[PDB]
Order: C-alpha cells, then structure tokens, then sequence
C-alpha cells in the first residue's frame, strides 16, 4: 500500500 | 479571567504535556553525537539517525492528541505528511536549544556544520533556531505550538478541514492564555510565536531543495524518511 510505514506506526499500539 | 485557564483546559494542558513528555532522545543517539567518530559520513548518519527518531517520536505524540484518531484515517497520514518538516524544525530547534547539555550542543552544530550539507541550509537552520531561542518559550508553549503546527487544517490532501481546525482552535485558546500567564508584560507573544510559525513554514522549501543536493558519498535515506518525505 501507500504510506505502509507511516500507516504501520500510525495502527501500533 | 481572560488569561486563567478553565478547568477544561487545564486538563488538556496537562495532557498535551504528559504526551509531550513522554519521548526524548534515546541515550543511544546522544551517545554518538558525544564520542561517535568525526567525518562528514558519520555525521550525515547521526542526522538520518536523529530525523528517523524525529518522525517516531512525532507519530506517537500526534497519536495521542486529544481527537486526532476521531478524524478519517487518510486525513491523519496527511497530518502527519503535511507537518513532519516543520514538527522536525520545530522539535530540533528545542532539543538544540533546552534539551542536551552545552558541549551535546556544540558537537552537534560542528557536526551539523560538517555532515556534507550545504551552507544554504545550515545557515537558516541556525538562524531559526536562535529566533525560536530568543522567545524564550516554556516547555508548555512549545508543545502547545508544536501541537498547533500538526494539527494544521491547511495541508495538502486533507478531506475534511473543519474537522481538523475544530482540533486545533482549542489548543490556540489555550497557548493565548499560556502567554499571558509566562509572559505578562509581553502583550505582543502570542503574535510573536506565530510570527515565527511564518519562518517556520520556510522549511518546507529548503527541506526540499536539500533532498536534491549532494548526500555524502551519495548515501541513502531510511525507508521510513523516504516514505515521509516523497522521496
């Protein structure tokens, strides 16, 4: 996807 | 009155500030900056090293703000996109300023100063870091602003722009008030510290064009920095 990373740390608890 | 906060505000100050508090920069990175070898190479690195920190540390503050994980989940990436220049700007010019120990300072403007970056760059750098410095700001007015510049309704991409700017209206009223009660003989503060949000904003170009410079020996980015810098 677009912006997984930021999306990764953005849904971490 | 006019300068005392509501018990309403008084709680959201206090958890700004809890979220504000919560992360610095770990003793690993610190450490590099004080006996790290000294070359443009290993100083580029510490640089990429403390932006990707920079970006961490911003993602969990700004998850924590009051509202934002209420807004649509594409608009949240478009703050975070939208702001992360001018958050690293910001946070930088605070950890230069109050947080590391004079010496942590000076190695790290040396290295600054010696890291293949050019003078173009650096030299704004410095200057904002001293115009933010000469405010004289409390840690609560700098979260406060830092908070502001996040959640900022302006950004490119955002959907739903009232939502955002009935976020950040609170946090407006409250740093008002907070430069009232830090600077009371200063009536002009307020407008001074988004004065320097003009300056601020100036970074958004002179990130970019540095994105297209020399990097030392042509070295790379972390994934996480390409991704929030488009590069």
């Amino acid at each position: 996807k677009e912006n997984a990373l930021l999306r990764y740390l953005l849904d971490k608890d | 009155s006019h300068m005392e906060l509501t018990p309403d505000q008084q709680t959201l100050l206090h958890f700004i500030m809890d979220s504000y508090n919560k992360q610095r920069m770990p003793q690993e990175i610190t450490n590099k900056i004080l006996k790290e070898e000294f070359s443009a190479e290993e100083n580029f690195l510490i640089l990429t090293e403390m932006a990707t920190n920079h970006v961490q540390v911003l993602v969990e503050f700004t998850k924590k703000l009051p509202g934002f994980q209420t807004l649509d989940h594409e608009d949240q990436i478009a703050l975070l996109k939208g702001s992360a220049v001018e958050a690293m700007f910001l946070r930088s010019a605070e950890i230069f300023n109050k947080k590391l120990p004079s010496g942590h300072s000076d190695l790290l403007e040396e290295r600054i100063r010696n890291s293949g970056i050019s003078d173009e760059y650096i030299t704004p750098m410095f200057s904002f870091y001293k115009s933010i410095g000469e405010l004289k700001m409390t840690q609560e007015e700098y979260a406060l602003l830092t908070a502001i510049v996040i959640l900022s309704p302006d950004r490119q991409y955002i959907k739903d722009r009232e939502a955002v700017e009935k976020l950040q209206e609170p946090l407006l009223d409250v740093l008002q008030k907070l430069c009232k009660i830090h600077q009371p003989e200063n009536p002009q503060h307020f407008a001074c510290l988004l004065g320097r949000l003009t300056e601020l904003r100036t970074f958004n170009h002179h990130h970019a064009e540095m994105l297209m410079s020399w990097r030392v020996n042509d070295h790379k980015f972390t994934p996480l920095l390409c991704e929030i810098w488009d590069v």
